[PDB]
């Protein structure tokens, strides 16, 4: 989960 | 002869909303409630964190995880196209997951 | 004043698809997608697998799990009607969960 | 999920 919203974060 | 298709998880229907789309949901859950879910496919891989590219040629081969919907899919035409891979249907669920929570 | 509204999980909505929608996912994603995870709710309690009956006195207040739905929530108008209970929230998430396998 | 699909289909 963690790992995953940071990718978020920074593809937007 | 009464049997017709019932969409199970992994099939690629064409669905008149979210045309092509990739059931999530079971058969057992399908048959009783005329409902099931899915997620929309559209042409473009972005590197969007919850698309999921499927394997093969089709135009519109590239799944959105994030969009899933419950759809009535008798009354949205579901006719089935073929199947996504395993390993995709997977990742699909994995990134729904995230998305819920 | 530039700030508005932008759901987050738990939020109870008013929203013109699937009147009243609990929202699942959180407030990073529906504020930069235009979109967020919903779940209906309706009148009656019928002991359906995938209901969850929310606390207080609503008219629409049992919501249905398994007819979750990416909705673009500025198009459909949500506004905030309140919240659910953290637990509600959390029976609602495990249902989908079981539905997505 | 074992349990939730017997009580699935038991209710129907
Ligand atoms: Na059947
Ligand atoms: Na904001």
């Amino acid at each position: 989960s963690h790992l995953f919203w940071a990718q978020f974060d920074e593809y937007f | 002869m009464v049997s017709r298709y019932v969409p199970d998880m992994g099939d690629l229907i064409w669905v008149d909303f979210d045309r092509p789309a990739v059931v999530l949901s079971p058969f057992m859950y399908n048959n009783k409630t005329g409902m099931c879910l899915c997620v929309p496919c559209t042409t473009q891989s972005k590197g969007y964190p919850f698309e999921v590219v499927l394997s093969g040629q089709e135009r519109d081969g590239v799944a959105l995880a994030d969009q899933v919907k419950s759809i009535a899919w008798r009354a949205r035409g579901a006719t089935k196209k073929g199947t996504v891979a395993p390993e995709e249907l997977q990742l699909i669920k994995a990134k729904i997951n995230v998305l819920i929570g």
